[PDB]
């Protein structure tokens, strides 16, 4: 599932199981394509879409794993219950080097 | 190369601005490519 | 020693001047290209203010009835390329080239 | 220039409107020749599209008014400010008043 | 062998082998002329060719043994972008240290 002559078959399997660095040098490293007759080259928009899906997926999910010092997260808009009578805690966004968390 | 504006430009350059600057002192000389190359071409390696 | 050299090297200088807008750089070289331009551009505003846009058979000979110095024939006193040259020696056509 | 990125891969610029005017822009898309280029350049001030001028003949006088004159932007701004008006009899009145 | 009087033997490996500092200093000590009636020097022209491979190839061996401590040489375009219809790739612009530390 890595042959370069058809842009099909590494698209989201072989690159949200791992890191995409490995898979984007050996697509580098391996022209582009050949024989474009004895395939599905037809209609390449969707095989870029598809490669892109999965770039985005293997993208999140190295984030989430590498994401270790960020895990909680809130909304930035107010007044959105009824019982607003108080003042909550004011704090800052992620603005800044992680160091406490 | 380019368009031909490239080549107005760089000949009113050559035609105005250098020679208005420069009609003092400007004097064109051939030079000695043969002399000049080996003399300029001593590759020294120091210790690094 | 504030005297600049590299005066004469202007046909690098204008593809220099594109990478010249980092910051790091001083400012006194791009200053003096930001008021070259706008002399260019101020004589290209006066020198097409003045002609009048009219007549010719081969192209755009306005700009060199009215101008004269547009003419391709005056060449840099040092050769760099001969693309223009045959591309005016194929569009004149009229001065036996 | 940009030697970084191939002239005319990530933008088309194309002539569409008749007052944005993009000189450069055509030699810059490269494909064409300089006879054309320069030809087109100055004969032709307006796409064949928006070709028709006589639906809003409004910004040439101006355009040609800040062309000519070159600099005294407060003028030329407080020319275009008593000259935004109506034509409407009501507006006439409105104004005299 | 570094003597100009038969240099049809010490013209690559010797000149690649030994460093260009004595044949720099033999060329000071020398003025700017030379005998090119002793030895294989046909005219001057082909001297000056042999003397400016020679230079070309001690560079490049200085160059090669030196290339340890640094890092290795890149073009200013990258030209290697069979994916065209892909995607394009961007040039290179080395801005940092030529050395590791």
């Amino acid at each position: 599932s890595r042959v370069v002559f058809d842009p099909s078959n590494p698209t989201t399997f072989s690159v949200e199981a791992i890191a995409a660095y490995t898979p984007v040098a050996l697509i580098r490293l391996l022209n582009a394509s050949g024989p474009l007759q004895p395939g599905h080259r037809v209609d390449i928009a969707d095989a870029r879409s598809i490669y892109t899906v999965g770039a985005a997926a293997s993208a999140a999910r190295a984030r989430a794993n590498h994401n270790a010092n960020t895990i909680r997260r809130t909304a930035m808009f107010a007044e959105t219950d009824p019982m607003t009578w108080l003042r909550p805690t004011v704090g800052l966004k992620r603005t800044f080097n992680p160091r406490i968390i | 190369h380019h368009d031909r504006e490239w080549g107005i430009l760089s000949k009113i350059y050559y035609y105005i601005v250098i020679p208005a600057f420069s009609r003092g002192s400007c004097c064109t000389m051939g030079v000695r490519y043969d002399r000049l190359y080996p003399a300029l071409q001593a590759v020294i390696v120091p210790e690094i | 020693s504030h005297r600049v050299a590299f005066v004469n090297n202007f046909h690098m200088l204008m593809y220099i001047t594109t990478y010249l807008g980092n910051g790091e750089l001083p400012e006194v070289c791009i200053n003096i290209y930001r008021d070259l331009l706008q002399h260019v551009r101020a004589l290209r505003q006066t020198i097409t203010d003045f002609t009048i846009q009219g007549e010719g058979h081969n192209g755009e000979t306005s700009e060199a009835l009215n101008n004269i110095l547009t003419d391709d024939t005056f060449i840099a006193p040092i050769l760099w390329d001969c693309d223009a040259l045959i591309y005016r020696d194929e569009a004149a056509r009229d001065r036996l080239p | 220039y940009d030697e970084t990125i191939a002239t005319g891969t990530f933008f088309y610029p194309v002539p569409v409107n008749p007052l944005f005017a993009c000189p450069e822009h055509l030699a810059s898309l490269r494909g064409m020749t300089n006879a054309r280029r320069v030809l087109a350049k100055m004969v032709p001030p307006i796409p064949p599209f928006l070709g028709a001028n006589h639906h809003a003949t409004i910004r040439q006088p101006v355009a040609y008014h800040v062309t000519h004159s070159k600099s005294d932007f407060n003028t030329l701004t407080y020319s275009l400010l008593g000259g935004y008006f109506k034509f409407t009899p009501i507006s006439l009145t409105h104004q005299l008043r």
